[PDB]
């Protein structure tokens, strides 16, 4: 009671029900480092202007 | 001070497009026009100084050395017109737009608030200078004469450069306001000399001190009349203007490196005094001279007493009229014999009568009589080098007596004794550089009546 599977068929993408837990760390990845301090805020004028010698503004 | 800089440099687009005739009497008359307003400057508070902006200010030193750079602005417009008559119009306006630029920057250094503005036009006064000296020079050496005064002050400006930005970096400001009012003794440590040090052969080299002075006999004796008056006049001065700023913050080191270049000057005036008393050519005496007189300045701002600091504020504004009066005195003879041998022309008096007037007081001046700026300035250098050390008192006291040998010398072998009689051109005096001479010596006489203005913020 065998039907050789046509062409294509073998190649097919198949889906499966095993009932192991997904591993959660695959690749047992570190710690992610924390992210730099976000950069946010509002914008004003630069204090006293360019503030380098003898530029008042 | 725009209300001196704004017109000031609308003399530049006047001048510039003005006739082909009118370039001497416009740019004469308006200068002076300039001087009368920068008299103004003239009112100073008890002790705050004159806080017109934020980038500029002034006070009772810097007022007296701006009017001494405006009022003398027409002096050289008046000795330049002799011998800039044979030359182009487009040339000759280049020459007053050197004049009107070396003026510019000096208000503008003297205005400054902070040192390192200070120090840009400082040193840009070198290049309106450097096309004068050597573009329209008269001789060979004067090549040689523009490096040599090139290199000389550049030498010891970048090291100041260095130190000036090392302040902004750890004091946090160069304001001079903060810089003293924020003042904090200095160190002994080994870089702080070296810290002290560089902010210190920058204002020396011009001045010029014993030893690095050769640069002042190879361009003042060599330059044409008109860059030999603001030369002498005020830009030996600039040193002296920087040293009373950088001084606020440069204690107590003075009380050691002081000795190695107090010395150095003290035994300077006396020896360059001597090679005044025994030169060939006349404006190499002068120029001679005015490192003489410029020596016992050195020493009053080293010293650090406010007497001497009187004393050096009333001989600089005193010996810039006077080596100013000398330096037009040496080019009058000078054009009619086509020389400056000393010897070549003396006994001049029986054919110049003002002139040997013009001679008289000019070195009467020199010789600083009594009661003349230059030894109330001379005087009050005595008085605050005798409370320092009581040895003082022959060195200096010799050298002007040496000051006193040749400053009757060039009279003497110039204008006493007999005409040379081959000689055949001295015309008749011309108003113009006889009028010169006037507007050179009333004010010395004038501000001799109150010379409470020109001691300084000290007085």
């Amino acid at each position: 009671g065998w039907v050789r599977p046509d062409l294509g068929e073998l190649s097919k993408v198949t889906k499966v029900k095993t009932d192991r837990p997904l591993p959660e760390n695959p690749y047992h990845s570190r710690a992610r480092p924390e992210p730099n301090p976000e950069a946010e805020g509002d914008l004003k004028p630069a204090k006293h202007g360019s503030r380098l010698f003898f530029w008042t503004m | 001070m725009l209300k001196i800089i704004i017109p000031t440099t609308m003399l530049l687009p006047m001048t510039w497009m003005s006739k082909h005739n009118m370039i001497w009497i416009n740019a004469t008359v308006h200068s002076l026009l300039i001087s009368l307003i920068s008299l103004s400057l003239l009112n100073q508070l008890g002790e705050n100084s004159l806080n017109f902006s934020l980038t500029f200010f002034s006070d009772s030193l810097s007022a007296p050395l701006l009017v001494l750079t405006t009022w003398l602005l027409p002096l050289m417009l008046m000795a330049s017109q002799s011998h800039l008559s044979k030359e182009t119009t487009t040339r000759k306006k280049l020459y007053i737009t050197m004049l009107i630029l070396l003026q510019l920057f000096l208000i503008m250094t003297f205005t400054a608030t902070e040192l390192i503005l200070f120090y840009i036009l400082f040193e840009a006064t070198l290049v309106p200078t450097l096309i004068i000296i050597t573009r329209w020079g008269n001789q060979t050496e004067r090549l040689n004469a523009g490096l040599y005064f090139l290199f000389y002050t550049l030498a010891g400006s970048l090291p100041l450069l260095v130190a000036l930005v090392y302040i902004q970096n750890t004091t946090g400001s160069l304001n001079f306001l903060i810089i003293h009012y924020w003042s904090h003794p200095l160190s002994n440590s080994w870089s702080n000399i070296f810290m002290w040090l560089a902010c210190i052969m920058a204002f020396m080299v011009k001045m010029p001190l014993y030893g690095l002075h050769l640069w002042l006999p190879k361009a003042h004796v060599e330059a044409p009349i008109a860059g030999s008056m603001v030369l002498a006049a005020v830009l030996l001065k600039l040193g002296g203007y920087g040293m009373m700023r950088i001084t606020t913050i440069l204690n107590p080191l003075t009380n050691y490196m002081a000795y190695p270049f107090l010395m150095l000057s003290m035994w300077g005036m006396i020896m360059t005094s001597s090679i005044c008393l025994r030169q060939t050519d006349l404006k190499s005496l002068i120029a001679y001279s005015s490192v003489s007189h410029m020596a016992l300045v050195i020493v009053a701002i080293m010293i650090q007493t406010p007497w001497s600091f009187m004393g050096a504020t009333a001989l600089m504004i005193a010996h810039g009229l006077t080596s100013s009066m000398l330096f037009c005195l040496a080019n009058t003879n000078y054009e009619r014999v086509h020389s400056r041998t000393m010897i070549l022309a003396r006994g001049l008096q029986t054919l110049l009568p003002l002139m040997a007037t013009w001679w008289l007081m000019a070195s009467l001046t020199n010789l600083a009589l009594p009661p003349s700026i230059n030894l109330i300035g001379e005087l009050f250098i005595i008085t605050a080098s005798f409370s320092w050390s009581n040895i003082t008192i022959i060195l200096m006291g010799m050298n002007m007596m040496i000051t006193a040998l040749y400053s009757l010398y060039m009279l003497i072998t110039t204008q006493r004794g007999k005409y040379t009689h081959h000689i055949n051109n001295i015309k008749a005096s011309f108003t113009r550089e006889n009028a010169l001479m006037a507007l050179h010596i009333l004010p010395l006489l004038l501000l001799t009546l109150n010379p409470k203005m020109i001691l300084g913020p000290l007085y």
